[PDB]
């Protein structure tokens, strides 16, 4: 279990462009932010245009095949809790996710 | 002197989804600038054979003649020649090849065998095994497409068509997938897709997962009465 | 003089593997030795059109002309044209055909449904669904491939296309096929196959038998 | 003019036992009085071979000359030379074979894997393949025994040795053998014997029946009035 | 059961060796890695030709049967944390373990 951790500060609009591994590999990729009332995953932002409800515009995502990068950047943060946004890969969600990473909103 | 051809085959068909026909001279002198051309049944002329080769360094002459004509015409029965003049040979050779008409339809079936529980005991390679059986037509194109989009084909084996025990004239082959042992346990898909032109939609899947050959270990018929 | 053509679609392109576009007209006066000519974009000789059809009802003739091409041909941006002249025109007619370039693919996820368990108590005829769902362009094909042999096509429906309600351009299109119970129960694979462009292979296919939801370990089965 | 050398394979030297290398004159002009014989690295003679060889259909000489020698001198690393004459060679030919030694040896392993139960539906043919790989060179041998006594070389079929796709130089094989659906269910078992020299023995083998994989069932049955 | 632990500073540049205990003659002699994640070891190279995919080019192995030394060399190490490495032999792998070591990167 590889995990990360990007806590940030913005308050307002300041946001984060956080970063995932690419399996350069074509499949489905996302970002999936853990539902702590459920007790599992729950996706935000997908290869297909999905956006979560309250996430709607204030979420975008980057592909950087020179870099190999897959940036997914905010750019208001609401300061709600910032649960685990793990990045992942292919059709079923909670197999793919391959890295985690949890950071504070606030300070 | 040596005219050779390569008619189109099945999987060069498939992959492309076009048709091309080639032909090939070889151990002729090393010479530029030789006639080397194809042409159909009509005489028509076809496009430029584009893309010629340099000579074969052991004093012979490697250069192939090409041609893309499509689909529509490879089905019927319409024999191809290639137009070969050169200075050693200058009477223009003609090259003629047709589609092996006269053959029977068999559905090739298909099969995944998963690896056996020694390879996983190992913890070092699993070998999943893609079998296929009793179809007519020698040719078969088979691939492993994984997650839905396709693998690199240097991790997976494809055995040329050999002919059956039992069987009169069909055959089977073998396609061998060397995955990583810990991403098997993990478990996808690895779909084996198979084309051969005696399918329905000339196009057929299978798939195998860590959780495919399990059984049931537990027949709890309970009863109330 | 009106024209009507029909561009090759991929369900036809793809069900007998033969492209095929034509172009008829209406508003003809009828009138016999009726001209329908096709060129390409370099304007050579093509297939010379067969069985032409009759007038129609309303005092009024109908010409139909087809072509068989090199299917990469209508993919290349090639604009087939065809020429209808007949001797009822101030000038004659043309119609130009193009495939519609600048449409975004979309991969047709498949998803297959099994019949309710409230239809599985009338005991007389199940309805299997297959969703084809979130696809880009809409011109999709399905089939329902049944242990190998297919079905007759008036034993499934398929619906055209409707734009996605949330997604902006992917469509989604249904499909339904109906079975008896008394052999659904018995367990015999049913298929659902999809063609569409955006397929890495131009086919996909699913599968369902009733024994699919079950959990595969036990099989509580609790009697009386 | 030529002279081919047919080595004694393994499949031949373990099948028969008797080692024999052939002497295959290859495209001579057909002349009479031609003797071919053999000398090892010491150059003496060895016994005269039988089954002596028609002139060949391409209007040449084929000749064939085989010598029974002990197994430790031919696995010892010596020359063996081939001496032929004939009236248009100005000189005799000397045709020198050994083994062709320096691979790193691997020992095969065998694992089997038995039919698929969609196979084992139709209730027609069950196919059991002996997968083996990991093995060199490319020489390898595969029977199928039952109830210990072998079986037909035309039920079974043996593909031929491809290499690997994540190790080079080392190749593996397939084999399948069909049976009909009911023996497979009475649980008759099956034996894959296969031969090579980095066996520590020689020889291994793997068996299967019907109850290898089949694992404890608790049928339970709950009841309380 | 027996618990040789070894452990190490382990950066970039240094270089790791860890001893097996030869088992003697040749019976597939192997450096496992335990997978926290699935709670078994995961082989990482081998007698075979195997070499993990992560590792390539970074593991070599010397024998050293004057000594009946195993000798498992990596030239470069870096955030693979030091969690638990076992020497074995045989063809199966969890039956085949032995020295249970660990040992840190960072320091
Ligand atoms: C393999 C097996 O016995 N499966 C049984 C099936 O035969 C039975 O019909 C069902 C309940 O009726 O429970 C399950
Ligand atoms: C072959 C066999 O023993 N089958 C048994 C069956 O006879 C028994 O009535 C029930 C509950 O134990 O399920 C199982
Ligand atoms: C499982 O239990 C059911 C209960 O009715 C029984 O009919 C069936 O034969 C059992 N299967 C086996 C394999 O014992």
């Amino acid at each position: 279990r590889i995990l990360p951790e990007v806590k940030v500060e913005g308050e307002l609009g300041g946001s984060v462009t956080i970063k995932c591994p690419l399996p350069e590999m074509h499949v489905r990729i996302y970002l999936c932010r853990e539902m702590a009332g459920s007790g599992t995953c729950g996706t935000v932002v997908s290869t297909t245009n999905f956006i979560k409800a309250e996430y709607k515009g204030r979420v975008t995502l980057k592909q950087y095949p020179r870099k190999n990068l897959f940036l997914v950047e905010v750019t208001q943060l609401t300061e709600s809790d910032s649960g685990v946004y793990a990045c992942g890969a292919g059709m079923n969600t909670d197999r793919g996710k391959t890295q985690k990473v949890t950071l504070n909103v606030h300070s | 002197i040596r005219v050779f051809a390569i008619p189109p085959s099945f999987a060069s068909i498939f992959l492309t989804k076009s048709t091309k026909l080639t032909c090939l001279v070889t151990d002729l002198t090393t010479y530029d600038s030789v006639t080397i051309s194809w042409t159909r049944q009509n005489g028509e002329a076809v496009k430029t054979h584009t893309n010629i080769s340099e000579s074969h360094p052991n004093a012979t002459f490697s250069a192939v003649g090409e041609a893309s004509i499509c689909e529509d015409d490879w089905n019927s029965g319409e024999r191809f020649t290639c137009t070969v003049t050169h200075t050693d040979l200058p009477s223009p050779l003609k090259q003629t090849i047709s589609r092996p008409k006269g053959v029977a339809l068999h559905r090739p079936d298909v099969y995944l065998l998963p690896p056996a529980r020694e390879q996983l005991n190992l913890r070092e390679s699993a070998t999943i095994t893609c079998l296929v059986t009793g179809f007519s037509p020698a040719d078969v194109f088979v691939q492993w497409m994984q997650r839905g989009q396709p693998l690199s084909p240097e991790k997976y084996v494809t055995s040329a068509p050999m002919p059956e025990p039992q069987a009169p004239g069909r055959y089977f082959a073998h396609s061998i997938l060397t995955v990583s042992e810990e991403e098997w346990n993990t478990g996808e898909t690895y779909t084996c897709v198979v084309a051969h032109e005696a399918l329905p939609n000339r196009v057929t899947e299978r798939t195998v997962d860590k959780s495919t050959g399990k059984p049931t270990l537990y027949n709890v018929s309970l009863v109330m009465s």
